[PDB]
């Protein structure tokens, strides 16, 4: 999802 | 029993931890109205239903609670992520959210950041989420996974912004010293004037870099333990737990394992400790984590393995307590 992007 | 989640926040005043928003699997965010309410004391949850300026449900918000009075910034909703700033009180009769029309130029639309709290300021760092609208203080880096599977790209930044509770106006500090990478997914936890920061995601890395900017001055400062240092890491949380002292639980590491290890920084030593406890077994990523008034950290929610293959997450609704001090 773009939700638990960049982490 | 809350349902189970990740990503939610969580903040108390010592006694009461209060609990919102987050997604989950079978995905899904959470219902916007609720707050959840865990009495640190006798370890029961309470279900309130909000009203008035209620935030779209989201996950990766940042939150705070100054004086029983909570404040919301940034996260990630269906539509992507914001930059709109609310307040609930607590105090006191129906709880009424308030979408706050802030003075000043806001920070760009993020989630996954951190903040300290310094007498009427509310200071901001860090995240992840659209280019900014215009050049402003700090660096911005896109991550160039976001151009392909996307509409609309995303990055890191190390941005630091001031909310002055005083007249609701954002801010940016001039900054002296050499402020961490942008990074999103890092940990923030404050002891008087020094806000320190650990970890986090930047590029193909997840860190294990300790700074403090000092709240007073604006000076950052990178601190060098010697000796053995944790694993770096995003998705961790690092909670002051005495005047000298910051606690550290779980996250993921650059190669994706997910941690159960627990460590306390000593400030005056300058030194990591490892901290034995009963829940090895029990990794956890984008869990909170918020100290009580007993010396005890109360870790909810996040996920025991990697939530970024969504159809095998197992998040958590379980609450771990760690006898810190």
């Amino acid at each position: 999802s773009n939700n638990t992007s960049g982490s | 029993c809350p349902a189970e989640r990740s990503g939610h926040v969580a903040v108390s005043d010592g006694r009461h931890m209060f609990v919102w928003g987050g997604y989950k699997s079978n995905d899904f965010y959470l219902p916007r109205e609720e707050l959840w309410i865990y009495n640190m004391e006798t370890g029961r949850w309470k279900k309130i239903n909000t009203e008035g300026d209620v935030p779209p449900s989201m996950s990766g918000s940042c939150a705070v609670c100054v004086d029983r009075v909570l404040y919301l910034f940034g996260g990630h909703h269906s539509r992507g992520n914001t930059n709109k700033f609310y307040m609930l009180d607590s105090r006191s009769r129906v709880l009424q959210w308030e979408r706050i029309d802030c003075q000043g130029i806001p920070p760009s639309s993020k989630d996954k950041l951190g903040v300290w709290v310094y007498k009427n300021k509310l200071i901001f760092f860090g995240g992840y989420g659209y280019l900014p609208e215009d050049k402003v203080l700090g660096t911005f880096e896109f991550d160039e996974t976001s151009f392909w599977n996307s509409s609309h790209p995303r990055g890191w930044n190390d941005h630091v912004h001031i909310l002055d509770t005083e007249t609701f106006t954002w801010s940016q500090p001039i900054t002296t010293g050499k402020a961490p990478s942008p990074r999103a997914a890092h940990a923030c936890a404050t002891v008087g004037n020094r806000g320190f920061v650990f970890g986090g995601r930047y590029r193909d890395a997840r860190m294990n870099d300790l700074h403090y900017l000092n709240l007073d001055t604006w000076e950052w400062n990178e601190l060098i333990p010697q000796g053995i240092c944790p694993v770096g890491r995003s998705w961790h949380s690092l909670t002051p737990v005495s005047s000298d002292h910051l606690f550290l639980f779980g996250g993921f590491t650059t190669d994706k394992q997910p941690l159960s290890d627990a460590w306390t920084y000593c400030i005056s030593k300058n030194e990591w400790i490892q901290f034995n406890h009963p829940y090895t077994e029990k990794p956890r990523l984008w869990h909170t984590a918020c100290a009580s008034d007993e010396g005890e950290v109360i870790v909810f929610g996040g996920c025991a393995n990697n939530l970024l293959v969504h159809h095998r997450a197992a998040h958590s609704n379980e609450i771990l307590i760690f006898s810190v001090q």
